[PDB]
């Protein structure tokens, strides 16, 4: 319950900070913008990112902990040659008889303040009526994320501020002129994040006949390390195909030696992708290392096809057909590798 | 200074009242809907449920709020004193949870013409239920409801329509890792009928579909070439024991394995889907291969001797077609009744 | 003016206290409660517990509250002064959280006739909790509570009762991954006692039954099938020690990956279900198979004339795969019907 | 009027002061506490925590609020008005996350009777705190306490006590998907001692047992029959190396799909439990029966005089036939005396 | 009365207001800070961080609230009129997430000396983030960090002191379920500079080891034994292709069940980690054994002087035995020596 002016008499407000703004708060609606009906009102923008991480999949979100700042001008906050100090602090609990502009996040799924300790916001006054808020914030942002070369994939996460009710004719969005964005010492667990994140130009709103609206995009790239699917996935399974070709060099009479080297290397192919299957994400669409599964799958399935054939072909020379697989095999088997490679890269 | 206007607009000096609705002892108030989606997601099998993030505006006249003096059109309100004018109380049928949104200020706006209009855009999330059924998992299409409907206004007071263009619309680049939202919508009425009236009510449907890339290639193709494997055995010499009952038993353990690590990724449900009799047929492929060669050995050398001979040659001989031609037979009804119907 | 007219019957002018019973120093006042489910499921046995979205009606009467001037029938009262009207405290007794609703404006109704009777509508979602018992775990049969009970109101002040007709209802097309939800409710009296007093309570029962299709398709036949692929060995020569060892192994290796792999779809239950005995007694069957395989061999190689110790051995083979499908077949018609019937 | 007479107790020209502890400048106030528990469980040791919904009751006494003019002997303070009276600031010393219950109404209730007596009962959620020790997880014991401390008072203003007859209550019918809690309960004074004082405190505390029902028929009979299936192998005949090679290492792959499979189902810890020294040994051995036969083998493969190694490799498999069951039922004898005496 | 006297001290009559700092425009403010640790654990590597439960206390003189006319000294603030007294603005800039408790009542203290010194006692809970380096997941420290940060003060205003003695203390009796907390703290000076100015910054740090018990039992043993029983094959007869070619190719299906069975267990990183070098090392040997056989077997058969083609088969056998136990220990050697010490 407060008012811009009210009628009380408190004679401890001398030259103190409560002593000041009341005198600056008389006749200042708060629901009208500095340069009314005039020119539009510029605000700088900067971010700096304390926390980054829960890369989700399932949900396709990721939670970022900031701090905002904000800065424009007031006229209508003239500091005078009467106050001494050139700053002055606003109480956080009485933000409410003061301008604000309506910023919001467009990607935002959910958000909420800090207060620990106190209110973790702050406001200052200039003597040339510039005003200066900080704040912290956790938000909840959505990223699009596309999984179809998995083990080697590029994402692009996203950040944008706009304005809720304000048309690009009363408030306009800039970045700093220097560092909008920051980044700290933090690690990840799959991701790697990059120094190089470019502050893309101002993708105004354009919406059916209500006008424009300002908005500013930041653009983070993350890259996923390759170590722990190229030596735990893919390695493995390049070494059970290795041992699918190793039945050409058995006798052909020993048909209760090769019979169970060519089904055990299909149990072991089949155990080794269907265990993958609770830790891969699910994205219910062909990935970059299901071809790859599926492709060894059918070189291991065809060695033990063609034991059938010369073992029908004896009972009926005709080793001709060893001695041709222990060359195409393996010859086969490298033209896929370079498929598979320099497309992927 | 629009702010000192407002008082003579309502207020104590003012006769308007925030608990009667527009056009008193009269005709009923009609509402305009938009809706705009911006997230989509998180489509849950095991609570019923999804997400989802939009945008809600209504529309409707008040005559109360008329003035013709004040020059320009627009008059927006400050959301702290949004309890001071009249709006319909629309809510959500099936609706789980919802909140506001509070990012750095309220998510609402509020705007009033000359001649009485009303403009009211909020920001909302739902967690809203749809029931669902996986009968035939791998190849299904979901139906998705969401409905606005008043709580204690009858046809005599209000009534909801859609917007005549634009009504449902969806952000552009928006993905979900299951399903495909197809662009085709359709707007209904489902008036709810009660034992005290009728009470108004508009829904949106949304169709789903399921991608088939992924359970193609994991769980159909490798089931198919495991049961071709167990035919070998009908080429092996009869005398080769030890190869012919190596290679049959290692084929069940090997489909056993397929069928009991694929249960991770599946929805978990109490009733058959589609999935489960093509698991269940290709086991019962290989557990007949290895049975037929129990018959092949007994026949022989059960006691001339070339009679005995022929016997257990022609069953493997006839089993060298039958089986391809039963399993075409089977693969044939399955995809007809699935896939087309 | 209805506002004007509610604070005349509400004010200071008016006696009226929000903190008196009506008919204080008198008989009890009824109050008759219905329920209407909107949205079931979300049954766990981790935490044992449901989570259920209903609308909540109580009717009562107030001789305080009584009016003859105005010419309306009803008169509705605003939300944001709804503590100024007495209401009965009732709460859930097996309640573990629950939540108001807010989507838009807030989900409560409060409306007041002529002749004193009082209306009282809200829309709420609960966390009720309810004991499992999975001893026969396929097929279990589970009981759901919901309880109506006060807090600090004894049967001389107020008194709980259910509707007369349509008491509990529930909206169609409700459907559970795991449970069907009987159409047949029980409304009992509950009455607790306590060293204070005695207190009011209703209570409404569900009756939950399991799919039982998917666990047959999946663990009850693959296990049927694999201990026939057991009892294969015995038509197989003996001389062949390769082919009956590695057929009499890798049958167990089966059935060790059949059981191990299903621990994550079955429940974290630390007690014997209906599932684990089954499951159990297969391993014994494919298990005692192999040491049948280790009795004749050790005995024909013993002999190593009369040559009647082979003949030793046909009787082993021969008793075995007769008597194996037999004492297989008494255990399975009666473990179906003492689980079962 | 009740709500009249109240409003004279807690008006300023009574001077009633609601900082101002009862007694003040004289003897503690000593306060009996009662606690009756509604639902147990979600006990879980990733975090080492489990929760609870309890009723909490506590009496005291306060001169200031002696009446004897109003008849009635008992005078009811509604919710909203619960700052103007001196209450004890309780707290839990080991709970990490609490709330209280606004399902319809406040479910808090205090009482005033005619001689000062003060009753409080109110109706809490809480999450609490408990180391546990799973080295020996299969059987054992675990203890879960409960703890009631004094913020800001000495033991020169304020004792805690137990009621002396039913000072913790348990409702019937509640039931844990692990463990048992016992009827039996403890409690007894932890008062701490700090450098700015002495603060009281009261504890009550549960045992729990863990059933292993299903750790015996899963676990424990499943490894028991593998390791006698090994056994077999020192009856086949020596000659037969396929069938003695290709069930030793199958056994040993058999032994490993038990061990893994039941990894996803165990606590995750990173010392040693009573259950991965059981299973840990079992490998053991059957590793070491495929090691019996690369000696026998090796043994006779040398010089193929002539019968001296032969009876040498027949000497080893004759020792091996009853050494290998006798050093297992000594180890079963210390396994099942440590871990249960 | 305190409560009278409070006012006269800190109401509109005395000139204190609560938004200037004591000691304006003179020597900054000294806060001393002490942290007790009631609850700790709650580690995730997924989202990296853990949760703490502590005990707050900040204490620093203010001139402006002495007094020298009570006969009783430190007088104790009700928490509801806590913000009418200045308080320094402090706040965990590793804080995710933070919250108040209201278990029974406001878990606040504030007391008030006759010299003018302040005590302020909170209870709070924190989700702290910590980076981690799983490089050495097996054996490995990690460090947890836990600051003090102020918000708008600069040296000039304000400077936070660690306390002189008791500075950090844990309760006893906290329990890890994989980690063990060391008794040695460190606390440190991590002033924090900016644009604007200098501001004050005090740290707490935690080390963290983890425990060998469960892996080096479940997988590194284990997996040792399995790569001794691919050595079996060296001593198995030559011409026994049957024998040893299934002892070497179920090995090889072992290895790869063992290790992709434990992999469940893992924290999920995209980099490489301590076992995943000896998983794959320990797999390239069991590989390498059946590889060499067929060098054995080609060179054997080759051409069914003949005798140096048979003389040659065994060199690579006799050499093999003492050439793969040798290598393997040198990676041993080395495999534990980079590890650890
Ligand atoms: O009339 C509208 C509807 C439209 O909805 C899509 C979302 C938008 C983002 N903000 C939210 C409020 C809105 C707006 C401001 C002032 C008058 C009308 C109005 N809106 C929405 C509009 C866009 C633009 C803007
Ligand atoms: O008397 C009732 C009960 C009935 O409950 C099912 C849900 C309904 C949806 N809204 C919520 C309030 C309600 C209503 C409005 C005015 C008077 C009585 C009344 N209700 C519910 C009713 C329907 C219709 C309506
Ligand atoms: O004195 C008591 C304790 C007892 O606690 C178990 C729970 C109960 C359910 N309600 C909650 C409040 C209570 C009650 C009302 C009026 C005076 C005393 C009083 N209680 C609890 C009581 C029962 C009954 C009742
Ligand atoms: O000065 C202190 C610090 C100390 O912190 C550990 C926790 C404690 C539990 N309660 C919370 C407040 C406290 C207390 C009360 C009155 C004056 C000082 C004061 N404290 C804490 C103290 C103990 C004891 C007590
Ligand atoms: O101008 C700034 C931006 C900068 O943001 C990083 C975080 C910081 C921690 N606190 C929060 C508010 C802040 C501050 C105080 C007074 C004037 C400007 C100002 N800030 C942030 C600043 C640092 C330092 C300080
Ligand atoms: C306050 O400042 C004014 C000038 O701004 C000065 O005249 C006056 O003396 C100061 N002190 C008081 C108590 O007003
Ligand atoms: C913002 O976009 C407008 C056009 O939409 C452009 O005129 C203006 O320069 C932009 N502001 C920038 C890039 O700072
Ligand atoms: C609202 O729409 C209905 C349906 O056409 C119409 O009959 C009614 O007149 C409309 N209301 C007003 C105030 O015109
Ligand atoms: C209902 O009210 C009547 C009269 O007020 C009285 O019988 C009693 O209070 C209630 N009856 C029952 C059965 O609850
Ligand atoms: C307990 O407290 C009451 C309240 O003042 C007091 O009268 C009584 O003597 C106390 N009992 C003791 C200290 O044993
Ligand atoms: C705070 O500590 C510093 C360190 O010496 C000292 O210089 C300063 O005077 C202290 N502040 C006060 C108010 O005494």
């Amino acid at each position: 319950p407060s008012q811009l002016s009210s009628e009380d008499l408190a004679r401890v407000p001398a030259n103190s900070t409560s002593n000041i703004l009341n005198k600056l708060l008389i006749t200042y609606d708060p629901r009208i913008r500095p340069n009314f009906k005039g020119i539009p009102v510029e605000d700088r923008v900067n971010i700096f990112i304390n926390s980054f991480g829960s890369i989700q999949e399932t949900t396709m979100d990721y939670r970022v902990n900031i701090f905002l700042r904000q800065r424009w001008n007031d006229p209508r906050l003239r500091l005078p040659q009467d106050f001494k100090s050139d700053s002055l602090t606003v109480d956080p609990k009485m933000f409410k008889c003061l301008w604000k502009p309506d910023l919001f996040f467009a990607n935002e799924k959910s958000a909420n303040f800090h207060d620990v300790t106190q209110e973790n916001i702050l406001l200052f006054i200039f003597r040339n009526g510039d005003v200066l808020i900080s704040m912290r914030l956790s938000v909840t942002l959505s990223c699009p994320l596309d999984l179809t070369l998995f083990p080697m994939d590029t994402q692009r996460c996203k950040m944008q501020l706009e304005s809720f009710g304000y048309t690009t004719d009363d408030l306009q969005f800039m970045w700093q002129s220097g560092d909008p964005v920051q980044m700290d010492e933090i690690a990840l667990p799959q991701f790697d994040i990059k120094q190089e994140d470019i502050e893309y130009g101002n993708c105004t709103k354009y919406y059916a006949g209500t006008g424009y609206y300002t908005c500013v995009e930041v653009i983070f790239t993350l890259r996923r390390q390759v170590g722990f699917y190229m030596m735990g996935v893919y390695a493995p399974t390049l070494l059970i195909v290795v041992l699918s070709w190793l039945s050409f060099w058995i006798n052909p009479d020993a048909s209760a030696a090769r019979v169970p080297l060519g089904i055990l290397s299909v149990l072991s192919l089949s155990s080794e992708c269907t265990s993958l299957a609770s830790e891969l994400p699910k994205v219910s669409y062909v990935k970059a290392i299901d071809i790859w599964l599926i492709a060894c799958l059918l070189f291991g399935f065809a060695s033990l096809v063609e034991y059938a054939v010369v073992q029908v072909m004896l009972n009926s020379a005709a080793k001709r057909i060893d001695l041709y697989a222990r060359a195409l095999f393996p010859f086969s088997f490298l033209f896929f590798n370079v498929i598979y490679w320099s497309v992927y890269l | 200074p629009p702010s000192e206007f407002l008082d003579k607009l309502m207020g104590k000096v003012s006769g308007y009242d925030a608990r009667i609705r527009p056009n008193f002892k009269g005709p009923p108030v009609n509402v305009t809907c938009n809706i705009f989606i911006n997230s989509f997601g998180s489509i849950a099998e095991t609570t019923m449920d999804y997400r989802v993030n939009i945008f809600l505006r209504q529309q409707w006249n008040d005559p109360r709020l008329a003035y013709s003096e004040y020059p320009d059109d627009s008059l927006d309100l400050d959301p702290s004193m949004l309890d001071s004018i009249w709006k319909p109380d629309l809510f959500f049928a099936n609706e789980k949870g919802a909140n506001f949104h509070e990012v750095t200020t309220d998510n609402k706006l509020l705007r009033i013409s000359k001649n009485g209009n009303v403009l009211y855009s909020i920001r909302i999330t739902l967690v809203l239920a749809c029931p669902m059924d996986l009968k035939n998992f791998p190849m299904d299409v979901q139906t998705c409801i969401m409905q606005l409907e008043s709580f204690g206004y009858t046809m005599n007071d209000l009534i909801f329509e859609w917007d005549e263009k634009g009504a449902v619309q969806v952000a552009d680049g928006l993905t979900l890792p299951q399903f495909i939202l197809k662009e085709e919508k359709d707007l209904r009425y489902c008036t709810k009928h009660y034992n005290t009236g009728k009470f108004t009510c508009i829904e949106a449907r949304f169709h789903l579909e399921r991608q088939m890339g992924y359970y193609l290639i994991q769980m159909y193709i490798p089931s198919l070439l495991i049961v071709i494997l167990s035919w070998v055995s009908f080429w092996i010499n009869m005398d080769a024991a030890p190869a012919r009952v190596g290679l049959g038993i290692t084929t069940v353990l090997t489909m056993t394995t397929q069928s009991s690590g694929s249960r991770a990724s599946l929805p978990k449900v109490s009733y058959v889907k589609a999935i489960d009799i093509w698991m269940a047929v290709c086991l019962l492929f290989v557990f007949s291969a290895l049975l037929e060669y129990a018959a092949v050995n007994f026949i022989a050398r059960q006691h001339m001797r070339k009679l005995f001979i022929s016997r257990a040659k022609r069953i493997d001989t006839v089993s060298r077609v039958a089986f391809p031609l039963v399993f075409l037979i089977f693969n044939i009804f399955y995809w007809i009744t699935y896939k087309i119907i």
